[PDB]
Order: C-alpha cells, then sequence, then structure tokens
RNA sequence: UAUGCCAGCUGGUGGAUUGCUCGGCUCAGGCGCUGAUGAAGGACGUGCCAAGCUGCGAUAAGCUGUGGGGAGCCGCACGGAGGCGAAGAACCACAGAUUUCCGAAUGAGAAUCUCUAACAAUUGCUUCGCGCAAUGAGGAACCCCGAGAACUGAAACAUCUCAGUAUCGGGAGGAACAGAAAACGCAACGUGAUGUCGUUAGUAACCGCGAGUGAACGCGAUACAGCCCAAACCGAAGCCCUCACGGGCAAUGUGGUGUCAGGGCUACCUCUCAUCAGCCGACCGUCUUCACGAAGUCUCUUGGAAUAGAGCGUGAUACAGGGUGACAACCCCGUACUGAAGACCAGUACGCUGUGCGGUAGUGCCAGAGUAGCGGGGGUUGGAUAUCCCUCGCGAAUAACGCAGGCAUCGACUGCGAAGGCUAAACACAACCUGAGACCGAUAGUGAACAAGUAGUGUGAACGAACGCUGCAAAGUACCCUCAGAAGGGAGGCGAAAUAGAGCAUGAAAUCAGUUGGCGAUCGAGCGACAGGGCAUACAAGGUCCCUUGACGAAUGA
RNA sequence: UGUAUGGCAAGUCUAACCGGAGUAUCCGGGGAGGCACAGGGAAACCGACAUGGCCGCAGGGCUUGCCCGAGGGCCGCCGU
C-alpha cells in the first residue's frame, strides 16, 4: 500500500510504499504474551529474611499443665506459624524464578503484528486514542529530527488532527491503593508512539503520555501497550523504511 | 529519589543550611523582572502578601524566620488565645509573595542581582 | 480456575483422611526405599551387566541412509553434476568430531550416484550400483583388510 | 479453550460452510480443530505423494510439513504450511489455504482427507 | 409486675477496621581494612537548669584553619532565663587541635582503681643500650590452613548417608587462594599458566553394586602476562646503618653471570627493542556530591482552607518524585539540558632511561634426595589395580638421565623436566555509600517504625517484650461558680469539627450502664427451618395486599 | 512424566557471554551444547518399509447399491 509523507508544516509531500510487515495478521494474543513476558522479566526478586521468627531458643513443654503444645519462650508463644511473631509458613521466597521466557521466533512475530495493528485506523481508535484521521501510521519526514522545541511538536501535531490523543492523556490518575506508599501514586493514559531513526525524539519525548522509540529497537511494548495492539504512532521516512526489516 | 518514604525524609532531616530552600517565596512581577528570579528565600525584613490562607490578601512585614520548621512570621498574621493574647500564625512560605527586599545586607543584594547565583 | 484453587474449605486437599499425608511413611520410605521388597514393582531387577571399554578408545560414527542424500540431489545444487557426484563428509552435520562417517542403506535411491565415504553398509551400495552408480571409499576408508 | 483468534474463525467458518452448503468435508475438520493440538495432522510430502491424486484436491486438518518429494501437480490445502513445505508444493502444484479452499468449493467436493 | 430472656437506641469499655508511613524486607551499582602514633569496645564524665538519647573528652552538644553557606542560631526537645551572630554565627566539606579511665593493654597489681620509671612477653638488627624495629587485638560476611560430630536417610542397622556439614583451633586481604606444565592425551602434522561462568553430565567413576554418591579432558565465554633463583663459569667487583666520621654483614660466598626460546665454557655471526630494574604518569568510564535551571498562584462557584468544578492562559531537552490547609508540569523543593568537584579505575595504560635479544660449531662443565619409587597401617576421593594426603619402614638415576600418557614389567612412540621462588586482570562477601521494588504496612514487616537489644528474667552462659496518628494553626481552654482541691464537675471560650481536649483520625465485636419494643413470676431444655397468627415500625433505599363477582381451569372429582 | 494453549518444524532452542540502547526491561548477536533426525548388541561389530497384500471408520466420488478409501486394524518384508 501507499503512505502519505508530511512535512514540518502538516502538508502533504509525497509518498511512500507503506512496507510489508503493515500487512502482517494482527495476533492480540500472540502481542499480550511478548508484553506480559517484557514486562515479568523487569520485575525484581524478594522474600521475607530466611530466619524471621526462627530467632529464638522456645521450645514446648509438652503434656502437663493443662496447655497446648506451642513452643514458648519467657511464657511467650513463638517460631511456629499459627504464633503471633512466628515464622511465615510459605513466604515470598528469593530463590524463585519471576522470568518469563519466549521464542525468539514467537516474540519477532508479536512485534510485526504489532506493527501491523499500527496501521489500522479502526483498531487505532478502538484502542481508545483520539484523533481526526483515516491515514494510520503518521508518516513524515526525517527532518522530524532535527526538531527542538517541545512546542513545535505539538503545533505539527495540531496541523496534523492527532494532537486530541495527547489532550487524552493529559490527565494523570491517583491510583487506588497501598502503590501509592511505595512510589506508585500516579499512571495515566498512553498516547502517541514516535518512532525515529538516529535517535528518539527528544523534543516529543516530555509529551503527555507520549513515548519515544526508535526503529531498530522499538519493541512490542511500546507498539502496544499493556499488550492492546493499535498504538497512534507517527514514523519517521527512514523509520518507516527500517521498520520493514525487523 | 523517587521513592516518597525518601523524599519526605530528605526533607525533614535536612541540615540548617539546607532549609533555606525550604523558606523560600515567589517574587512579585516587579521583582523577579528586576533581579532576573522566580523566587527568593523570605528575610526577616521583607514585605510580603499572603496567596492562600484565611489570611489571603493581605500584606505585612515578615517578622521571624523558623529554619527548623521551615516557617515565617507575618506582622498582623495573628491568633487570639484563650487569655485575649494575641500570637503568630504560622505560615508556609509556599502560599505567599515577596513585594518588597530588606537589601541592608551587601552579601544578598549581591547574591540577588548577579546573574550567576541567586538568593 | 484450577484444581489447587478450589482446595479451601476442603480440609484434606484431596489426601483422603487427614490421617494420610504425613511424613515419609505414607510413601513407604524416602526416595527408592524398598524398590526390592514392598515397593519392587516396576523397579528394574537388582544387580550387576556387562563392561564399559574405556571412552578414549570407543569410536563414534557419523551416519547418514542414502534417501536423505537421494532425497535433495536437485537440493543440493553446490555438489558435482556429472554423467551426481556427491562427498558424503560435506554433506553430514556433526561430521567434524566423528571419527568417519558411513552410509547407510535406509530408503530408495532414484538417481545414479557417485557417492564419496569413509565406510558403506552391504545394503548401501548394493543400492547405489542398483541404479547405476558408483561408491568410491575414501582413503580413511582404506581400513577394511 | 483456543487461543489464536485466526484458527477460532477459521473454525468458525468452516462450520458455515458445512452447513449452508453441502459440504461435510469442512465440518469434519471443524471438528478435528476444535480437538487437542497434539492431536491435530502433522503431514510430510511423502504422505502427500503417495495418495494424493490430480484434479482431487488434497485436505489436511493440521499443517502439511516438508520432508519427502512431491511430484504430483495436486492442490494441497491445509491450516498453514511450513516455509519448505510450500516452497516445494508450489514448485509441482499449488498450495492453498484452508480459508481459500471453503471460499473456491464451499460444496466440499472431489477432497481427500489426509492425515 | 420483680429476678429475667431476645433485638435495638444513647453513652461507655475495647482497639478491630479503613486511610496514613519517620521502620522493615529484598535486589542492584559503587566501595572496602583498623590497631603499640594504643584500635574496636566499654567505663566515667561533659549542658544555666539536664533524667534518657546523640555529640564530645577536664579545651568535654565542643577549640583552630581553608573552602562552601547565609541571617539567623544556641542537637533530639515547641520551657524559663540568658546568650551568640555583619569582627559573617548556625550549618556542610576537607584538614588540624584537644582526646580522662579500663580495654591487645605492654612497669606492677586491681571487678574501670592503685602502687614504685617501664616496648610486659616473644623476636630481628644491633653502636649489645629497648638504641632502631616487629608481633599481639578488631572487623558484616567473604577467604586460606588445621580439628571434626550427631540427629537424619537407607522406611531396622554396622559400610554408606546426613558431611568434610554444625561446631572448634590458627591466620591473611580488600579481596583471598591458585598460577607459567616432570600439563593435556577430542592420540594428534593437535592444545598450551591460573581462577571463574556456561556446558560437557547426572556422563565416566564409586556403592550392604542397596539406598545413595559423583568428576575430568574438551568446548563456548570472562580476563589475559609473564618471570626470579640454586648450580656451572666468575670470586669481594657486594649489602645494611649513619649527614659524616665510623660501625655492622659477607670466602659456611655478598655481588656478576644464568634459569628449556636450556644454561656455562671455547671459537665465531649478528644483533639488541625480549626480559629485568627504575622514572613519568593519565584520558575515558563508573560511583557519589554540588551549581544552574522554564511556565498562573488569574475569574466565578463550593469550602475552615482550592491542589475541586466551570472559564481563560503558560512552559516543556523539564508531564520522575516530594512539599504546600483537598486531586498542583506552571505556589516551594526538585525534575530535563549544561557544567563543577571528590573517590575509584591507578602509580595502571601510554611515553621514557638503562640493560641487551638471538644464531652456528665443539664440550658427558651445571641443572633442587630420605626425593622418584617400593612395602606395612590409616584417612580422604568419583578415582575404580587407575584420587589426594598422613604415618612407620625401605630406597634411585644424573640429561648418554628422568617423570607422565587411568593395572604391572620390558621395548617403541608422543608429552614433559619434580623434589627452589614470585606474579597483574577476570570471580567471593556486604561492613560502608547510593539507587531500586507486581515485597510488608504497626499482632504485618527485623526481636526492634516508640526508651530496643530498651524495660524486664537468670549466679552465669544466655533470654527478652509491648507501646505509631490532636489540629489548618496550639488557637493546648481566659473568666466565674462549686470543691479539702493545680483534682473533678457546672457555665463559658477556641476551631469546619472537642463525640478532634492530650495513648486526643476512624472507633468493629465480645461486653457494661441507662432506656425502647416484644415476652414474662402455672411452667420444659440444640436455641432453629418452613407455615401461619399477636403486638411493634418517621422518611429513604421495596410496593404491594384484602374481599364480592366474573374469565381460564391440570390431576382429581362430588 | 502427562496435559491444555502457542511458535517453528526434519528440525528446534539457545547457555554463559558480546554489542546497542530508551541502560536490571528491551533490540541485535552468540548454536558451545542439548533433545529430535536409526536401531540392535555386554562388546567387537553390524546397520532398517520415502509402501507389497487384505479388511475398513470418517470423508470423497458414482448412473445411489458400487468405487477411492488418509488415519486405524491384520499380515508380509526389512536391521540387529
Ligand atoms: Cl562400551
Ligand atoms: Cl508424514
Ligand atoms: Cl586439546
Ligand atoms: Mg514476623
Ligand atoms: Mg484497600
Ligand atoms: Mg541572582
Ligand atoms: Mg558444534
Ligand atoms: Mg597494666
Ligand atoms: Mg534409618
Ligand atoms: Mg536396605
Ligand atoms: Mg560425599
Ligand atoms: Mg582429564
Ligand atoms: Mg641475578
Ligand atoms: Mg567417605
Ligand atoms: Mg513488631
Ligand atoms: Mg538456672
Ligand atoms: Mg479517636
Ligand atoms: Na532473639
Ligand atoms: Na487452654
Ligand atoms: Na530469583
Ligand atoms: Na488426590
Ligand atoms: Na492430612
Ligand atoms: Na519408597
Ligand atoms: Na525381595
Ligand atoms: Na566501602
Ligand atoms: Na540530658
Ligand atoms: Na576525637
Ligand atoms: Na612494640
Ligand atoms: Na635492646
Ligand atoms: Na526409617
Ligand atoms: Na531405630
Ligand atoms: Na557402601
Ligand atoms: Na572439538
Ligand atoms: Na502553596
Ligand atoms: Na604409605
Ligand atoms: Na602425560
Ligand atoms: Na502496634
Ligand atoms: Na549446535
Amino acid at each position: 500500500m501507499q503512505a502519505t509523507i508530511y512535512d514540518l508544516d502538516g502538508n502533504t509531500d509525497g509518498e511512500v510504499d507503506l512496507p510489508d510487515v503493515f500487512e502482517t495478521p494482527v495476533r492480540s494474543d500472540l502481542i499480550g504474551k511478548a508484553v506480559r513476558a517484557a514486562q515479568a522479566n523487569r520485575k525484581q526478586d524478594y522474600g521475607s529474611d530466611e530466619y524471621a521468627g526462627l530467632r529464638t531458643p522456645a521450645e514446648s513443654f509438652g503434656s502437663g499443665r493443662g496447655q497446648a503444645h506451642v513452643p514458648k519462650q519467657d511464657g511467650r508463644a513463638r517460631r511456629v506459624p499459627q504464633a503471633v511473631k512466628g515464622r511465615s509458613a510459605h513466604p515470598p521466597k528469593t530463590e524463585k524464578d519471576r522470568s518469563l521466557d519466549l521464542n525468539d521466533k514467537e516474540r519477532q512475530l508479536a512485534v510485526r503484528s504489532a506493527l501491523a495493528a499500527t496501521a489500522d485506523a479502526d483498531l487505532v481508535a478502538d484502542r481508545g486514542h483520539e484523533f481526526d484521521r483515516d491515514e494510520v501510521p503518521v508518516v513524515v519526514s526525517d527532518d522530524f529530527e532535527d526538531l527542538v522545541k517541545t512546542q513545535e511538536v505539538v503545533s505539527l501535531l495540531e496541523a496534523l488532527d492527532v494532537h486530541a490523543d495527547i489532550d487524552r492523556a493529559d490527565e494523570t490518575k491517583i491510583k487506588a491503593g497501598q502503590g501509592s506508599a511505595r512510589g506508585r501514586k500516579y499512571r495515566r493514559p498512553a498516547s502517541i508512539l514516535f518512532v525515529t531513526s538516529d535517535e528518539p525524539s527528544t523534543a516529543a519525548r516530555n509529551l503527555a503520555g507520549a513515548d519515544v522509540a526508535t526503529a531498530s529497537e522499538v519493541n512490542t511494548e511500546d507498539l502496544a501497550p499493556g499488550g492492546a495492539p493499535g498504538r497512534l504512532t507517527v514514523f519517521t521516512e527512514s523509520a518507516l523504511a527500517e521498520v520493514a526489516e525487523r | 529519589s523517587k521513592q516518597p518514604d525518601k523524599q519526605r525524609k530528605s526533607q525533614r532531616r535536612a541540615p540548617l543550611h539546607e532549609r533555606h530552600k525550604q523558606v523560600r517565596a515567589t517574587l512579585s512581577a516587579d521583582l523577579r523582572e528586576e533581579y532576573g528570579q522566580r523566587n527568593v528565600r523570605v528575610n526577616a525584613g521583607d514585605t510580603v502578601e499572603v496567596l492562600r490562607g484565611d489570611f489571603a490578601g493581605e500584606e505585612g512585614e515578615v517578622i521571624n524566620v523558623d529554619l527548623d520548621k521551615a516557617v515565617i512570621h507575618v506582622e498582623d498574621v495573628t491568633l487570639e488565645k484563650t487569655d485575649g493574647e494575641e500570637v503568630p500564625r504560622p505560615l508556609d512560605t509556599s502560599n505567599v509573595r515577596v513585594t518588597d527586599l530588606d537589601l541592608e545586607d551587601e552579601k544578598r543584594e549581591a547574591r540577588l542581582e548577579s546573574e550567576d547565583d541567586s538568593a | 480456575t484450577s484444581k489447587k484453587k478450589r482446595q479451601r474449605g476442603s480440609r484434606t486437599h484431596g489426601g483422603g483422611s487427614h490421617k494420610n499425608r504425613r511424613g515419609a511413611g505414607h510413601r513407604g520410605g524416602r526416595g527408592d526405599a524398598g524398590r526390592d521388597k514392598h515397593e519392587f514393582h516396576n523397579h528394574e531387577p537388582l544387580g550387576k551387566s556387562g563392561f564399559k571399554r574405556p571412552q578414549k578408545v570407543q569410536e563414534e560414527a557419523a551416519t547418514i541412509d542414502v534417501r536423505e542424500i537421494d532425497e535433495n540431489v536437485t537440493l543440493l545444487a553446490a555438489d558435482d553434476v556429472a554423467e551426481f557426484r556427491v562427498d558424503v563428509r560435506d554433506v553430514v552435520e556433526e561430521a567434524d568430531d566423528a571419527d568417519y562417517v558411513k552410509v547407510l542403506g535406509a530408503g530408495q535411491v532414484r538417481h545414479e550416484l557417485t557417492l564419496i565415504a569413509d565406510d558403506f553398509s552391504e545394503g548401501a551400495r548394493e543400492k547405489v550400483e542398483g541404479a547405476g552408480g558408483s561408491v568410491e571409499l575414501t582413503d580413511l576408508g582404506e581400513e577394511r583388510q | 479453550s483456543k487461543t489464536n483468534p485466526r484458527l477460532s474463525s477459521l473454525i468458525a467458518d468452516l462450520k458455515s460452510a458445512a452447513r449452508s452448503s453441502g459440504g461435510a468435508v469442512w465440518g469434519d475438520v471443524a471438528e478435528r480443530l476444535e480437538k487437542p493440538r497434539r492431536t491435530h495432522a502433522e503431514v510430510n510430502l511423502g504422505r502427500i505423494e503417495r495418495y494424493a491424486q490430480e484434479d482431487e484436491t488434497v485436505v489436511v486438518p493440521g499443517k502439511v510439513l516438508g520432508s519427502g518429494v512431491l511430484q504430483k501437480d495436486v492442490t494441497v490445502a491445509a491450516v498453514d504450511f511450513s516455509g519448505t513445505a510450500e516452497t516445494k508444493i508450489d514448485q509441482v502444484g499449488e498450495a492453498v489455504s484452508l480459508e481459500q479452499a471453503i471460499e473456491n468449493n464451499p460444496e466440499g467436493s472431489h477432497v481427500r482427507v489426509i492425515r
């Protein structure tokens, strides 16, 4: 198929062939598996102290005093799991393998599939993204990489009738729960993914919900955050071309 | 760090000289333009305007600046005790704006006027 | 919902009487305990059998059946096409860490082939010569006399 | 509890064809696909070559693999083919998806099931 | 109707629950020795008032210098009094001063004191004098060298296993240890110091051949580095102390040469850039700290308070996180970008000074002994005839020799020189610094969010808790009455709220006081389920229900 | 050792580790090695049906009982 290139003013400036990978049949089950693995693989090992509750010489008196056979120290129960201050019977363990493997082929297929979901306006709309456009992904000239100011990227996005998505992501959510006590108070919608070629867009990165990436290493997660296919993306002329052989 | 416990901790345990930054207030439009700074460390000679509490809108001279509790006393911003005595209502500098500066100190003035440093 | 997930409330978690799941007695001893007594069933009988020759006196032959060679003659375009002529050593994988390459005769030979290897089975020869081909024994192959 | 949405759609399409049209093979192929993956067909070319006949579409209720040689000019229809299988088959005949088979022959006539 | 039963209401009691996090737990990066120049630890002191903690040491919450920092300050700790600071204090960094007693504890003795100059004790050097030096002890674990169980498993148990584990003795470092082949033995026309990681592989090997046990070569990686003696041949050409003088060491050999690319010697060729000694001496990176750092505190409404809703506007290489009277990119700290310093890498790499590599021919000059090896007895190992070690006895050759290649002997072949020594880097731990989290969230998580190894128990070794939350701001309740009264109560005052009033957010259940509805002093006990009646009931969140008659009308059926 | 789902398929998967980067995630590289592709025999050593016959389910075909009949079943034959 064909993809309409846009200059830094938002006007049409020719067009190139949309590479074959964007025709890869959308596979949400494979995309979800790739994201699930990437998410698991960055989780940190944890577990309670191996000796927690065991630092005591507490002994049970056995039969005789009308008491349950429970280890006691200074007239206070200890060690056993049913005892307050006792050990945790089956606690989290550091030794546990919290990683998920994934065949390279299966993962690479998910990358291609997530890439292809990006070329479907309906899917992108179902994912939640706000925009007034028919063609997708949004292809732009390589000059986008030379932009420096965030506001300039804004103007271009408004000129591309795609800025409404950033308006959507411009709302943080103060999460329910104790994640707040561990530094996870906020969360926000995922908006536009900017795929460049030489370096991630420093100018577009701070945009609400935006993620920047490069064609050589863009992954399933940035292409389909949370395992959901069809992220509103904007490739760079060269990025579009590079992504073709992934 | 990004961790909340560590952030609050470093703010509550900061050594005396690091507490000066906890008693900073935004400068008025005129003062910002004049010295090229958005805010300043409120001093006990400055005049300030309350922008947020029950005293919002009132102006007065800063009478005291406590580094430990990171709070300031502004003239007439008070509370009436039971016995009738009038005691100051502690204010957080964040709810205040500096409209006039006490520049009797050569060092403070120099710090304000210099462009490579902020007071 | 998994089996495990449905155990809360069952008391015994599928173990039958609560007197069951205790120590090793419930297994008749730890590991292979009783493999000759109460649990001899389905264990290989006790005893010694045979001998082993030292590992460095053992030879490992890299084999391949004529069927594999023959099924890919056209596909092996990067290998001699005479009046096909293929050196088996250049075909078999794992042919380096092997003491020698041997051609076995499983399958058919639908082409006239000229095979070069260190050894061949009587059946591999009959098949290669039967389809109007030849079998060339390598210099290493000169160990049969 | 199939997980692949495409395999799931194929199965539903196979049923629709067996019901609407006269096809009995499609519904038969649908039932085998609904069964566990371990039971699905895994056929090499040597088997297709041995039991196929020209102008009779070979139907594999699974996947076609590339071992062996195919010389017959047959049309093979499967859920999927390995890269090599599809290459060998197209040299002497034609590799086709079950999705195309259902469209070109909804009545499922002149077909041979091979597993 | 008393005594009383059930449910609720008001108020207690209690501290669950929800929300909150100054603490934990775990992972990761960095970094890493201290002590006779008396450490670590402890004791006792030290403040205006000072009990605890912290700090400090008779100069006692501190003294001095430099740099930073800045108008405030006098630790935790918000009192009273008083004081310090523009003579630039507080505070932070680096460096210095002071630094009681006990403590390895060292003049001697002693439960932290005492008695009449002290390296006690053991050593090296030695001016043979404690003159110059060393050792001792500590440290979270890691590391190296020794000693070495049992419960347990084998469904008993003895070999085996647990296990060279626990525990004990000795000792080093920032890392240890190992290490330049008498190797390997995919047997080769092959590899080429050593650790470590992945694999080889639960393979080979062991084993009441039961249960169990269990490598290596090689390969892919990480990091890479290779050298010095003894002797031959020389023979005082040498070394240490001292400013010097002078002294000490050394023919029982200091020093030169030399170290399997064997060397020495004799005769030659050529040459050095090898090696060794020494000088200089980083970049980058990484860790931590610091400087600078954009943009609203506009309108209306609600509110005690706007960070809320509606409206208008702004920055962004900064929309991580935190604070601020409620949900904050633009109010404050920060955050992106840029820059600076210290530490580590490292006295390393690079560069340089000096030395001089190597080759031919001749020469039986040299080349590590209770050794190699054998036997007796044990331990250990996967090591089986073929692991490594100990002990007692025996015991060789000399490169023209010797050892190894998984039984012994002889020959061949291939590899390799033991009985002297050193050696960077890659790897272990986590005290210390910093960062992180699908970890816990106050009966959890450390024993320990609090006075925590605290209070307290035991002669002692040792054992060992519980206790988090007023409020936006103390505005922490003036005055009056009552009272034995700084109690308490009444009235009153503050605040959005006192049912936020001090172990004070919320405030469950068990349960208690008062009280409401129902039952109740002639009556029977799993306390109820299902039916059906009495009596009782503010709203809300349910709106149905009763009787005449009529329609429909299964089985059944006058 | 099974099972369900998914990728690839006569193959399949990388381990340690290396480079990149948005720096524990992630992208690229790495096939050392493992299992599978031949078995039998203590060992020496030797080394197999890409189909020869008959039944026949599903399915297909036909002129509607008759053919073709993967899989399956019964035999042959082959390696040791
Ligand atoms: Cl064998
Ligand atoms: Cl097959
Ligand atoms: Cl080798
Ligand atoms: Mg606990
Ligand atoms: Mg909750
Ligand atoms: Mg300034
Ligand atoms: Mg290989
Ligand atoms: Mg003494
Ligand atoms: Mg036993
Ligand atoms: Mg037994
Ligand atoms: Mg053992
Ligand atoms: Mg070996
Ligand atoms: Mg020398
Ligand atoms: Mg043993
Ligand atoms: Mg606790
Ligand atoms: Mg006792
Ligand atoms: Mg309360
Ligand atoms: Na304890
Ligand atoms: Na009891
Ligand atoms: Na783990
Ligand atoms: Na069971
Ligand atoms: Na049980
Ligand atoms: Na057993
Ligand atoms: Na028996
Ligand atoms: Na350190
Ligand atoms: Na005190
Ligand atoms: Na001191
Ligand atoms: Na000494
Ligand atoms: Na002396
Ligand atoms: Na037993
Ligand atoms: Na016993
Ligand atoms: Na044994
Ligand atoms: Na090899
Ligand atoms: Na504020
Ligand atoms: Na011996
Ligand atoms: Na050897
Ligand atoms: Na508590
Ligand atoms: Na391989």
